[PDB]
RNA sequence: GGGAACAAAGCGAAGACACCC
């Protein structure tokens, strides 16, 4: 998407991930 | 939101809350999508059944919020609303199929650190991310159980709830109800065998179902909160609108009126 | 083949699979 829609602040922006987002990415494995 | 946990400061930096100048009170969830556009559920807007019918003055979104009561000054953002635009064959009469709308802002709101839009899927993004099996998240200030008994615990959360879903098989989604489940909805939830619990519930519609790709790293809207019956039972899923499948409406919306 | 099809009526771990050129 244009510009940095979806990159937040306070984490992809400062390479930092939130407490739950691994449950995401893992379900892309599983 | 049921079976959720209270969201991360900017954890949801999209998250906006519609709410009524009077009486003073929240009326749904809504997603930043740019500087001076917000998205949400038609329904929130229009509900001839519930005698809801709300036009551009009636209401304000508050941007930036965390706490769902508290007045978060220097955080939030409380913004008006120029104009109101509800999807043209929204339907209402049946089962809200294309429960969708568009609100542009008076004014263009600075983005921070608690305020920042979500990405709308291409259709390559939505073609991958929506498939069965894959988690999204949805958030809302809205009911933590579909009934209860306030004189036992409050109904509403404190503060922003989110939860993590896996979407579910269109023919499964349409063999848990009896209502006509159109190809611009989707469903997710856990299955009873599953283990795991978790739904939107009312007060929750029009906020986001997001995913974040893996490819880039970006936070995508594939759905709105749209209805269920009942939350959080087993065998039953909440439903969503289709954001991809509506995108030329929103585009045109948009290309339209700047 | 392309456009359009405000994903309209329809048709599975769902993938544009009557209008115009
Ligand atoms: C308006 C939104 O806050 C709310 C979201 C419900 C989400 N529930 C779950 N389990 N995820 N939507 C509604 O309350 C909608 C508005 C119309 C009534 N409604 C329902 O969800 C009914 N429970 C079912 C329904 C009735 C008419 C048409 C479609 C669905
Ligand atoms: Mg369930
Ligand atoms: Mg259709």
């Amino acid at each position: 998407g244009e510009a940095d829609c979806g990159l937040r602040p306070l984490f992809e922006k400062k390479s930092l991930e939130d407490k739950t987002e691994r449950e995401l990415l893992e379900s892309y494995i599983d | 939101i049921v079976e959720g946990s209270d969201a991360e400061i900017g954890m949801s930096p999209w998250q906006v809350m519609l709410f009524r100048k009077s009486p003073q009170e929240l009326l749904c969830g809504a997603s930043l999508i740019s500087d001076r556009w917000v998205l949400t559920a038609a329904h929130c807007l229009l509900y001839p059944p519930w005698d809801k019918n709300f036009t551009e003055n009636d209401l304000l979104v508050r941007i930036g919020k965390h706490s769902r009561t508290r007045y978060e000054r220097n955080i939030e953002k409380i913004s008006m609303l120029e104009k109101i635009y509800i999807h043209p064959r929204y339907n209402w009469r049946e089962n809200l199929d294309r429960d969708i709308a568009l609100m542009k802002l008076k004014k263009p709101v600075a983005f921070s650190d608690y305020i920042h839009p979500v990405c709308l899927p291409d259709r390559e993004t939505a073609a991958s991310l929506l498939q069965a099996g894959y988690k999204g998240r949805v958030t809302g200030w809205g009911n933590l159980k579909e009934t209860w008994t306030a004189n036992v615990g409050k109904g509403q959360p404190s503060v922003l709830q989110v939860v993590n879903l896996p979407i579910v098989e269109r023919p499964v989604c349409k063999d848990s109800t009896r209502i006509r489940i159109t190809d611009n909805m989707f469903c997710a939830g856990y299955k009873p065998d599953e283990g795991k619990r978790g739904d939107a519930c009312e007060g929750d519609s029009g906020g986001p179902f997001v995913m974040k790709s893996p490819f880039n790293n970006r936070w995508y809207q594939m759905g709105i909160v749209s209805w269920g019956e009942g939350c959080d039972r087993d065998g039953k899923y909440g439903f969503y609108t289709h954001v991809f499948r509506l995108k030329k409406w929103i585009q045109k919306v948009i290309d339209q009126f700047g």
